[PDB]
């Protein structure tokens, strides 16, 4: 009666892409048999297999596809007793995800660069300051070989390389040459706030610390001149320009408004302060730059990124509203307003506040401003954004809607989760929805399907989700019913997880002072079986660069910016919350999601 | 691009082909052959043959204990910000702390905290921060440096002078209360050098030798060769003085066992004419270090310093005179004696 | 006064080491969380290490550590900073720094190695040497002049043992001596391939960097 075929929006070479076979009004057994091609030229099978399909199973069917390496399109055919779908999709040549570790993140010319490459036949790259590559071959994933600097090169910002055969798409990795002696000490420094007032009267201070590597205090003198950095260029107040003394390690560098109104008589910029330590002895010295501290009007800046642009009239709309630093940090514990609704919440330690807004049935354009109300702060002081979302357009004005509904905050493998199915419709129509069927998205596949019975009557039904590491860094819970074998209703929402490691890594110690020599004993615990890449770092390497450096944080960040989707969930209509959640759709009625421009989000 | 490439070296003995469908590296200045069936560039670096910032003047005058006088301008356009004087103290030297004291508290300057004993600021090396330096007319500061411990070889000691705006260009001078310009004596030729004591070494004389003693001093560690040699002619080269000599007899040989097939050069400063009455076709007793010899041509040369000894070996018409005669035969003895036993 | 026979000057400062990889091939215990104890010994450096450990598990994916930190010290020791690089015959000053880490006050001897590579206060007979006091829980500044007469990496080596105890250290650090000129960089020529061949006449050591490409 009908038939669906659901996919992720993009397909990835080589990796087990499981995909979605439905049938509704049709209660007859039947093999189905699945074929994926090359489009437009349908030259070699690229993949095959046949599936049983069942109401022992409810009708559902979820294989898993392959694609073996050979802008690029493919077909998803299936085909059986009364069955003939067909979805034409992107292709990806990113099999996995690739981090590259390096040995450290400066080099003197005439020395090796140890490195290793992790994945979540691949080849690897080296590319000079000028952008010239020098190195590139396949890589044996069990053994890496250092590459070895020549001792005349060229100065500056190397990178390298890390991908499959013929991907466009990489992780890049860089690295420092200069002609460099480590420092005998570490610089540090501390900001008196993390903004600056572009029409203020306060001054800007910069606590120095100053340590050996070793461990005791640094006796001598700063120099610290303060600037603004507009986009790419850095222009001084040069009467800024203190020198003060670093005493047991010590010191504070300030600098006076009437100085910085003296000099700008701004807009998006940031101040920066340079400071060059020297010991008492003139021995050596230290550079480094406080950055990052943008001019501002208000502390905080507000953003909609997390909630969803379009609502369901007539049905409680949820905001989740999100409260961030300047440079974009979570910021904790700040309250935020909606006056127009009456509405108000506090910002958890992710940033976020949920608040729930009643709508409206007869609204289809919803607009939305949100200010901080923070205790200590004068009101042209707190920080306020507008949106308007949307209301989500019924298939041929039928007034049937369907919202999915999480209270549960923080997120973090472990919890149970409850999920709520909230439909509301014509009496005639509801009357109808036997099931809910449910996808979980994860990293850009399809990690889980299952089915919801619903009873009639049952407008509320609530069902458990447990979530485990699987989930990490963040999942994609997208939900619809089926009317009459013709009319599909649909709802997605986006939850954050946790961002921790999936299992578990610790190096134990026992923190006491050492000598020359000494022997050693160090314990890693970590999972059965694990393969554990160990190195150890004079901490004066730290000191000169750290912004290179593989970290967890950086490893699920990359991940988040190349999911498939590009919401935080609904959509237009049907169509609109499947491709906005990064899937497709194909029906035996023709409701096909509009084809994937680029495979990076609009 | 469907190319196929081909590399000839006069360096490598077989040529380097790749399939351009990429780099090599010499230590060679030679031609390349290239054959095609794509962009080439081609690098080669080679050496090709002070203070451009500051005015640095430092002397160090005696009191009549010495007073340290330093002078400094900034050669740029406008007075340059926040400027340094580094300063080291000589060997066993200290400043004296009250004149350093009221120095630090001049209305634009800044010193550490220092320790003080008995008038003397207990820092070797002391760091003055200025606000500014005039570019326009001189600048100068003095204090008075008292000698703590006395010492055999003072290590003269140096003075840096650089800005905020510019570390790295540093215009450094030395200062010894000896030495004017505080530089470690040495010798070059074309552009080799060794170092050389600054103590003037004296020709020597020698009335009777102790043939015993002798042999001892010729046989310390640091007395690699023992030759009689003969003044042929003297020269002066790059480095003002060249004493050209020839090697009459080898009576100890150095780690380079095979002289006398070449002539030697000795090598001293025009400033010790002087002290080595040196005259021409006069015969020397020479001995000195492997560590004084500076190469080159296909000729042996070292440099003249304290580890070499040099007594004048009369010749025959010599030999027969009330003075000179009992001395010809200490020589005999010595030669003989050294050159049929060793040490 | 101990003999300098006595002290090996420490010597080897890597930037970085201990760069192994290891299975955690050990069983699990209640937690699910296998063990490995591992043995080794530090280089000369004081300083502090890092130690980063990044781990692959088949259905974990991977996993980056918290660093963990080595503070190795001494209680009297020569800190020698040295530049990246020097001129040859070009007469310079290298500052040794000497750390007194004890609540008392010292008496030190300071002795500079002689090396033929160098011009310095130091000859082959005796080294300069030089005894005097340092306060509690202080440091003092010890100046050394060199004149770098060979091209090439030469140690500088210095040595210090305090009196009437048993405290002492040594340091061993290449210098790095260069042509006394400045570096000259010619581009022999820019070539482009439309059977073709080239010849390439002939244009202190030399390197001579060979780049073909694509387009
Ligand atoms: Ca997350």
């Amino acid at each position: 009666a009908l038939y669906t075929l659901i996919t992720p929006a993009v397909l990835r070479t080589d990796t087990e892409e499981q995909i979605l076979v439905e049938a509704h009004g049709d209660s007859t057994p039947k093999q189905l048999d699945i074929f994926v091609h090359d489009f437009p030229r349908k030259q070699k099978t690229l993949f095959q297999t046949r599936v049983d399909m069942n109401p022992a199973g409810g009708m559902l069917v979820t294989p898993t596809i392959e694609i073996p390496a050979k802008n690029q399109y493919v077909v998803v055919q299936v085909t059986g007793p009364q069955v003939r779908l067909e979805k034409v999709v992107l292709l990806s040549y990113q099999s996995s995800f690739l981090f590259i570790q390096t040995d450290k993140g400066i080099y003197t010319p005439g020395s090796p660069v140890l490195y290793r490459v992790f994945s979540m036949t691949v080849i690897v790259e080296f590319q000079t300051p000028e952008g010239i590559l020098v190195s590139s071959n396949s890589v044996d994933l069990n053994f890496f070989w250092p590459y070895n600097l020549p001792d005349l090169v060229s100065l500056g910002t190397w990178r390298i390389v890390a991908k499959y055969e013929h991907s466009p798409e990489n992780y890049t990795a860089y690295f420092d040459v200069r002609k460099y002696v480590l420092p005998s000490f570490e610089v540090r420094l501390q900001p008196s706030e993390k903004f600056f007032y572009i029409d203020g009267n306060e001054n800007f201070h910069v606590s120095i610390t100053a340590r050996y590597l070793y461990g005791e205090e640094v006796e001598g003198v700063a120099f610290v001149l303060f600037g603004v950095k507009i986009d790419d260029a850095k222009k001084s107040i040069p009467d800024s320009l203190t020198r003060i003394p670093i005493i047991d390690g010590d010191g504070k560098a300030t600098l006076k408004r009437d100085t910085f109104r003296s000099r700008f008589p701004l807009v998006g910029h940031t101040l920066y302060a340079s400071v060059t330590v020297m010991t008492e002895s003139g021995s050596d010295m230290v550079v480094t730059e406080q950055s990052g501290i943008h001019i501002v009007a208000s502390p905080y800046q507000i953003h909609f990124t997390k909630t969803p642009k379009y609502f369901k009239p007539g049905m409680p709309y949820e905001l989740t509203v999100y409260v961030t630093n300047p440079d974009g940090s979570p910021a904790a514990h700040v309250p935020v307003v909606s006056e127009a609704f009456h509405s108000m919440g506090t910002t958890l330690s992710d940033g976020t506040a949920k608040l729930i807004l009643n709508i409206p049935l007869n609204a289809q354009s919803l607009p939305i401003t949100v200010r901080t109300n923070h205790g200590d702060l004068p009101r042209e002081r707190q920080a306020t954004k507008s949106m308007t979302a949307i209301a989500y357009q019924t298939q041929g004005g039928s007034g049937n809607y369907l919202h999915v509904a999480i209270t549960s905050t923080e997120i973090k493998p472990g919890d149970n989760l409850p999920v709520n199915f909230n439909v509301k419709g014509n009496a005639n129509s509801l009357k109808q929805i036997k099931y809910f069927t449910y996808l979980i998205l994860n990293k850009g596949k399809i990690f889980k399907v299952g089915r919801q019975p619903r009873r009639d009557g049952q407008n509320l039904v609530t069902m458990n989700l447990h979530i485990t590491p699987d989930l990490i860094p963040s999942f994609r819970f997208v939900a619809y019913y089926q009317v009459g074998n013709n009319e599909i209703v649909a709802d997605s929402v986006w939850v954050d997880v946790k961002d921790t490691c999936m299992g578990t890594l610790v190096v134990k110690g026992d923190n006491l002072i050492q000598m020359p020599g000494a022997a050693m004993k160090i314990k890693l615990e970590g999972d059965p079986g694990a393969r554990v890449g160990l190195v150890a770092v004079d901490k004066a390497v730290y000191v000169l660069n750290d912004k290179y450096k593989i970290s967890q944080a950086k490893i699920w960040d990359t991940i988040e910016k190349s999911d498939f989707g590009c919401t935080a969930g609904s959509g237009q209509n049907n169509l609109g919350v499947f491709e906005d959640a990064g899937l497709a759709l194909t029906t035996s009625t023709n409701l096909n999601t509009k084809q994937r421009s680029a495979a990076k989000c609009p | 691009l469907n190319l196929d490439i081909t590399i000839e070296l006069p360096d490598r003995e077989v040529p380097i082909r790749y399939r351009i469908n990429r780099t090599v590296e010499t230590k060679l200045n030679q031609d390349i052959t290239v054959t095609a069936s794509a962009t080439m560039t081609i690098l080669t670096f080679y050496n090709a043959q002070v203070c451009n910032k500051f005015h640095l003047n430092v002397s160090v005058e005696n009191i009549h204990a010495l007073m340290l006088k330093i002078c400094t301008r900034y050669l740029g356009e406008v007075d340059s910000t926040m400027t340094i004087i580094d300063i080291s103290m000589l060997t066993g030297f200290l400043p004296d702390a009250e004149d350093l004291t009221r120095l630090s508290k001049g209305v634009d300057r800044y010193i550490s905290r220092y320790e003080v004993d008995n008038n003397m600021a207990q820092k070797v090396a002391v760091i003055i921060y200025l606000n500014k330096v005039s570019h326009s007319e001189d600048e100068c500061l003095h204090f008075k440096i008292l000698k703590h411990f006395e010492v055999g070889f003072i290590q003269p000691g140096s003075v840096k002078v650089y800005s905020y705006y510019n570390l790295d260009e540093k215009c450094t001078k030395f200062y010894h209360p000896d030495k004017g310009t505080g530089l470690l004596n040495k010798i070059c030729i074309g552009n080799v050098c060794r170092c050389a004591g600054e103590t003037c070494s004296s020709l020597n004389h020698q009335e009777r030798i102790d043939v015993p003693l002798q042999i001892e001093k010729a046989c310390e560690t640091n007395v690699d060769y023992v030759y009689k040699t003969k003044l042929l002619r003297i020269e002066e080269q790059d480095g003002n003085d060249i004493y050209v000599m020839d090697v009459l007899e080898v009576i100890k040989q150095g780690t380079d066992e095979n002289p006398r097939a070449k002539t030697h050069q000795y090598i001293s400063q025009r400033k010790c004419q002087e002290a080595l009455n040196l005259k021409v076709n006069d015969d020397y007793l020479i001995w000195g270090s492997r560590s004084d010899l500076l190469p080159t041509k296909d000729k042996i040369s070292y440099i003249i310093t304290k580890n070499t000894w040099i007594e004048r070996w009369p010749h025959e018409d010599e030999c027969q005179e009330e003075e000179f005669q009992k001395l010809c035969d200490d020589f005999a003895q010595f030669s003989y004696t050294l050159t049929e036993f060793g040490c | 006064f101990i003999a300098d026979s006595d002290i090996i000057s420490r010597s080897d400062f890597p930037k970085s080491w201990l760069w192994l990889t290891k299975d955690l091939t050990e069983e699990p215990n209640s937690q699910g969380i296998s063990s490995k104890t591992m043995s080794f010994y530090l280089r000369d450096s004081i300083t502090t290490w890092v130690v980063l450990a990044v781990s692959f598990t088949p259905t974990k994916g991977i996993c980056v550590a918290e660093p963990y930190e080595i503070r190795v010290m001494k209680v009297f020791f020569i800190d020698l900073q040295m530049p990246y690089s020097v001129v040859k015959n070009e007469q310079v000053e290298i500052r040794a720094i000497l750390h007194n880490y004890v609540n008392e006050d010292i008496y030190v001897r300071v002795e500079l190695l002689y090396n033929p590579a160098f011009c310095s206060a130091s000859t082959k007979g005796q080294r300069y040497r030089q005894q005097f006091p340092i306060k509690a829980l202080s440091s003092r500044a010890v100046p050394f002049v060199i004149v770098p007469l060979e091209q090439g990496l030469h140690d500088v080596e210095i040595k210090a043992s305090v009196q009437e105890a048993l405290w002492s250290d040594g340091v061993r650090k290449k210098l790095k001596v260069v042509p006394e000129g400045v570096q000259k960089s010619i581009v022999t020529i820019v070539k482009l391939d439309p059977t073709q061949l080239e010849v390439i006449k002939a244009r202190t050591e030399i390197e001579t960097k060979i780049i073909i490409q694509g387009d």
